[PDB]
């Protein structure tokens, strides 16, 4: 009951899928070929929230993968648990959009989305009750950032009522890969944020920073910003597939961490993170998975967020704990940084146990904190889009696929509007 | 299901051509006849029980290096009716080539042409060679694009164009030619790459070591960037790039299409192992003006947009970290209205050697493909050439008694102006 | 600025020769093949006219 | 139970039987002595213990051909007394071999004729082979279609004539009894195929790369075809075509049933394998103008119907998929009242090969016989020459002294007249 289906879009994405599939298998106990061999009764008991039931004993995730080029989905297949997407649910082009958000989003993504919405809407009418869905993908990309954006609306406008996740990466200028990421970055958060129910930034610069300073590894690639993103993504929907003290699904979360409906991009944390040198020295207690909890260098964004004041928090806990040490403990983060919570909203940190931890861990923490320290984010990508619109640079190739300046005028005015409205209840006092 | 089609014409793209069909046939296995004793399918064809056939069309009107290639060892792998020669030689004349003896050549290469693409289900796009200071190259090289810019329309072509040195040159007339196939190819090629032949010499001299270098050096250097290009294609890789990828990337606006490449590391395998070969190293010196493949100096000029080819076992961190250093320089400076201008792509498979050449086996390389506003000086100098011939009409009359009309020549000049001032029009700060 | 290149005038005159020669021997191509066309119909209604007389007369 | 006789007549049809009959002998596995060391029966008779006997007639007047005949290595397969010779040649004059010497022979080869038929039981039809441009070809060739429409009636009966080609000719008289040939068979002969030895001689340049062909290369070719339209009779298929059903598909009214033919692929062993030879790309080469097998362009006018034979491993929906990228071309278009166009037959059977021939071992294959408007040029050209010399009576008295009438000329050109006004008035649209 209250599944949700899984639907990834772009390069990144189905990376990031392919490792967040094999979390959730390995958490569950599912073989590469599809067959249990757990060893607790509470691994099959809501097994139904990922994985689909066929004959044969089998299982099937109920995923759906959509790219503008064959490529990607033609070598994921080949990786290890490859095998368990269904064949039925590859969708793709023969042309590709070449990073060009026009193309990804008006001419070519537009006649390619009925295939792949004629299987959504298949996955969906099925499951017994819906929760909602969950989406992958990277703003830095053309494809992605068109096709997923403009079938966000497309979901929206015929499941008004259900709950809606984005999982979205933005490019920073710090590593950057693509020259025209600031405009299809711009052009994405404008329809984003009219149709995500929650959204949830990813900068690959800050798991570098994670992954040199906290985990210290010598040598990080996409693997292990992948596996992080990967924990992080199945920490949020622990407490619905396992029992616990305090169950929380994704709509309780989104009551109590959205004060205002344009307000829901959150910017969120695993803990623990150790050396592998270190792994023996620490001792997992509450106080030392909170301390690194609200670490600034924790958050998987460089948006610092002493640089302002939080609106609200979460924090899902892992693992058998008492109640009262949880508590008190939350009660002690924010009594000693009263600076950094906003002041006319008391007691806005939000708790839940999971009595089920992750596998080889025996405590662990995910955090999701709404804060007004992500302005930042959009202040700088909205300040390489000026720089760089203000000269019609690369410009030709958007307009000459029916795309106008006045979508690009529209886009950068609301996007400011937003940034503003954003930072207007940081000021805000009683 | 990728599929591209590259074009030789004249006696330096034929023999730049067989430089890189060695490279390719060593690097996917596939023996000297033909052979073998899914990646192949980019460059070439299944026939359905054994060999593979290019897809590749050798176009000359002189027969000598035809008929070289269908002796050697490489005669049994191309097919024998897709290396169309001609009979008279065009003379270094462009007015030949274009108005005289290329029309009755250039229905034969576009029927061929057509029987290539048919078979191809994913076309990417068109490949180009030819050396612009010579009659039939350049000649038939302008009508073949100004055929196929309307045959296909919108599909991709790409020109490794090789012009004549600041000082050094072989022919007496090539900057006639030279100017009126720049004209050509202005409005028809979407990407121009620079090849002259003196930088080429010099890095040779400096790095390989050879006092006294032929043709073929150079040509395998020549390959070796193709290579580095189109690996992305057909190999596995941690961040992918495709040929379509690129004006959204590295081209601001329609005119401004011709850039710069350089290539690192160059070394001997007498003293390459002496060093390590970091990924810092090697993207510091591929930055170095002194390794420009084209010799411009890019400290006369800003930078618009640089897209750099990385392949080995090199990791992401290692990639941010080194484009962080670059950035830092105080004499690499970008245009103001470019915030970021890189776009990193990073591929597994190591370069492969060819035996008997010049270049060692080495894990890392790094390809770089920028486009800069230093270009200009080449040409105000092939400008200044040719106006001092043009002011006395020198060797005009080889070019009117060949059906060219006598104010041809004016508005190729009027389009270089217009170029120039384009040039200087972007790099100016806001 | 521009161009005025201090050809001989000698020179100039030549090209423009050579122009209008390469012009005429174009011209001179065409025509005549045009004109052959013209005169292969002609032949036809003569001899068709010729037939059809003697089709007459034979019945 | 299915029968089938050829008759050959005159020095080109002679020369034509011989390359066929290599051909069956060696496509049915019989020795050229005619032993064997249920297909044969549609071409063979069984004798009882042994030899098998072709159920085909030879006539000439000129008894060259014959004796040459009886002395090569086929002299055990004829039947003695069916290789019915003359003494005097009729030397190109049509009036001579149906009138004078023509009927003193034609009694034999009836009776011969209906000797052959009374041992078959499931006659579908008789085949002919005669070069127009000849005396004795012409001349006997109508006088036996004559005699056969009335002794027979409604069977059926091919014409596979070889008119002279538009410049290139042999003789000096041929219009005169080309015409009359004309004349005759346009009101006798169920189906006329067109045969002009000059554009086989381009096709045997262009493709087969010979330049200097013999007779028996073009010969070789018109058997290949031969044995291409008639496998459907003796081999197992998955789509059948008989000869009775042409002229229910192929001619739209009794006046209309010449046609020309075309072949693919044509192709050597040295380059044959180096390309996969799809169905689609050899039905493109078949439909192309410069392969047709009669010096005419399709372009000139509509299409009516084509009928197109397959052979090998050939699936139905490849056809269709072909079929449909024909009909979208814009340089074909098809007649107003006719919206299907083709018929369509597959053959199990590839093509077989003979020793020492041209063309090399395929296994898919396709020939075309397709009824098209264009066809009234030869005719038109035809005319044009008859009259040049008609209008001074010239040779005519070579004519008239052979016993024909003076006004038979004239009514010859009454036909080609009203024949040339019928093509004009069914290709204009409604
Ligand atoms: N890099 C490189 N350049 C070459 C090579 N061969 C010729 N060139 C250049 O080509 C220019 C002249 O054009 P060519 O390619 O030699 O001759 P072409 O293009 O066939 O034109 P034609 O003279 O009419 O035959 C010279 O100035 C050379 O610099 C080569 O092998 N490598
Ligand atoms: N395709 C082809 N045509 C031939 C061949 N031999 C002769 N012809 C054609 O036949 C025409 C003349 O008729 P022939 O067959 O040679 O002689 P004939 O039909 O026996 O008539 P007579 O001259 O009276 O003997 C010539 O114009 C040739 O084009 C041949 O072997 N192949
Ligand atoms: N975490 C992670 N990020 C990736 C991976 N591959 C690419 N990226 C990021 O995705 C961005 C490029 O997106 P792109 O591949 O063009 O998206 P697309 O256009 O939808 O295919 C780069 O800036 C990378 O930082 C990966 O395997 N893991
Ligand atoms: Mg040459
Ligand atoms: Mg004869």
């Amino acid at each position: 009951m209250r599944e949700i289906v899984h639907i990834q879009g772009g390069q990144c994405g189905n990376q990031i899928g392919a490792k967040f599939w094999e979390v959730i298998s390995d958490e569950h106990g599912i073989d590469p070929t599809g067959t249990y061999h757990g060893d607790s009764d509470l691994q099959l008991e809501r097994i139904n929230v990922y994985y689909n039931e066929a004959t044969g004993g089998r299982y099937v995730p109920r995923a759906i993968l959509m790219d503008l080029e064959p490529g990607t989905m033609d070598s994921v297949r080949a990786g290890p648990f490859g095998q368990l997407f269904r064949p039925d649910n590859f969708v793709f082009g023969q042309t590709g959009a070449g990073n060009n958000w026009a193309k990804g989003h008006y001419t070519e993504g537009a006649e390619l989305i009925d295939s792949v919405l004629d299987v959504v809407r298949k996955e969906a009418e099925g499951c017994d009750c819906l929760q909602g869905f969950q989406i992958t993908h990277s703003l830095g990309g053309g494809t992605g950032s068109g096709m997923g954006t403009l079938l966000i609306s497309k979901v929206r406008e015929e499941y008004p009522d259900r709950i809606m996740e984005t999982f979205s990466v933005v490019p920073s200028p710090k590593v950057s890969d693509t020259v025209v990421e600031p405009y299809n970055a711009t052009l994405s958060v404008h329809q984003l944020v009219e149709n995500a129910d929650e959204c949830m930034v990813i900068d690959n610069e800050a798991l570098y920073d994670i992954c040199f300073r906290t985990l210290k590894l010598t040598t990080p690639t996409y693997g292990d910003l992948n596996h992080l993103v990967s924990a992080a993504m199945s920490g949020v929907t622990c407490c619905l597939r396992f029992p616990g003290q305090l169950n929380s699904d994704l709509r309780k979360l989104a009551v109590n961490l959205i004060p205002f409906p344009r307000l829901h991009f959150f910017m969120i944390g695993f803990a623990p993170l150790t050396s592998r040198g270190s792994q023996q020295y620490r001792a997992l207690t509450v106080p030392e998975l909170t301390q690194q909890m609200f670490d600034a260098k924790n958050m998987m964004c460089a948006a610092d967020p002493r640089h302002g004041r939080y609106l609200t928090a979460s924090a899902l806990f892992r693992g058998r704990m008492s109640t009262k040490e949880v508590d008190e403990q939350m009660l002690n983060v924010q009594n000693k940084n009263s600076s950094y919570f906003v002041e006319w909203i008391p007691n806005n940190i939000k708790s839940s146990i999971c009595d089920i931890p992750p596998k080889g861990l025996k405590m662990a923490v995910t955090f999701v904190g709404n804060s007004t320290a992500i302005q930042e984010m959009f202040k700088r990508v909205a300040e390489q889009f000026t720089a760089m619109f203000r000269r019609k640079a690369f410009l030709h190739w958007y307009t000459g696929e029916g795309m106008d300046e006045m979508e690009f005028t529209e886009a950068e005015s609301n996007m400011n509007d937003l940034v503003s409205e954003y930072q207007q209840y940081q000021d805000a006092t009683a | 299901m990728r599929e591209v089609i590259s074009i030789h014409v004249g006696q330096g793209g034929i023999q730049v051509g067989n430089a890189c069909w060695e490279l390719f046939c060593l690097e996917h296995g596939i023996q000297p006849d033909g052979q073998m004793p899914d990646a192949f399918n980019t460059f070439f064809s299944e026939t359905g029980a054994g060999k593979h056939v290019p897809r590749a069309v050798f176009l000359d009107l002189e027969p000598t290096v035809i008929d070289e290639v269908r002796t050697g060892t490489y005669r049994q792998l191309f097919h024998p009716e897709q290396l169309i020669s001609g009979k008279e030689d065009a003379a270094n004349n462009f007015a030949r080539g274009h108005y005289t003896i290329g029309k009755e050549i250039v229905d034969l290469c576009l029927d061929r042409i057509r029987k290539l693409a048919d078979n191809c289900t994913g076309l990417q796009g068109f490949l180009v060679f030819n050396s612009v200071g010579g009659g039939t190259g350049s000649g038939l090289g302008s009508l073949l694009l100004e055929r196929l810019s309307v045959d296909y329309g919108k599909k991709s072509k790409l020109g490794f164009t090789i012009y004549p040195s600041p000082q050094v040159s072989t022919a007496v007339v090539e900057p006639y030619n030279s100017i009126l196939s720049t004209h050509s190819l202005l409005e028809h090629t979407d990407v121009a790459v620079m090849l002259d032949n003196e930088a080429i010499y010099d890095i040779c001299r400096r790095n390989l070591d050879i006092e006294r270098p032929t043709y073929t050096n150079l040509n395998r250097l020549i390959a070796q960037v193709i290579s580095s290009l189109t690996a992305s294609l057909r190999f596995d890789g941690a961040l992918n790039v495709d040929i379509t990828e690129f004006q959204t990337n590295l081209v601001p606006y329609p005119r401004i299409h011709f850039m710069l490449s350089s290539y690192a590391p160059i070394i001997s395998a007498e003293k390459a192992y002496h060093e390590q070969l970091s990924v810092a190293e090697i993207t510091n010196s591929a930055f170095e003006p002194a390794n420009m493949m084209a010799k411009c100096d890019p400290r006369h000029g800003k930078y618009m947009a640089c897209s750099m080819m990385y392949r080995g076992d090199v990791v992401p961190k290692d990639v941010n970290a080194s484009i962080a250093t670059i950035k830092t320089k105080r004499t690499i400076q970008f245009v103001d209205w470019c915030p970021t201008g890189f776009k990193v792509g990073i591929n597994y498979q190591p370069p492969t050697v060819v035996p008997g050449g010049d270049l060692a086996k080495v894990m890392r390389a790094v390809c770089m493909i920028s486009n800069s506003t230093a270009i200009a000086e080449v040409f105000s100098r092939l400008d200044h050439k040719f106006d001092l011939m043009y002011a006395k009409r020198a060797f005009v009359h080889w070019y009117v008694g060949e059906g060219m009309e006598e104010g041809e020549f004016s508005e190729a000049r009027e389009d270089l102006a217009a170029l120039e001032k384009d040039y200087e029009e972007v790099g100016i700060e806001t | 600025l521009l161009r005025n290149p201090k050809a001989d005038p000698k020179i100039l005159k030549k090209l423009q020769e050579i122009k209008v020669n390469y012009e005429n021997r174009e011209e001179k191509k065409k025509l005549e093949v045009v004109k052959q066309e013209q005169e292969t119909q002609k032949e036809k209604e003569v001899l068709r006219k010729q037939l059809m007389r003697r089709s007459l007369e034979q019945g």
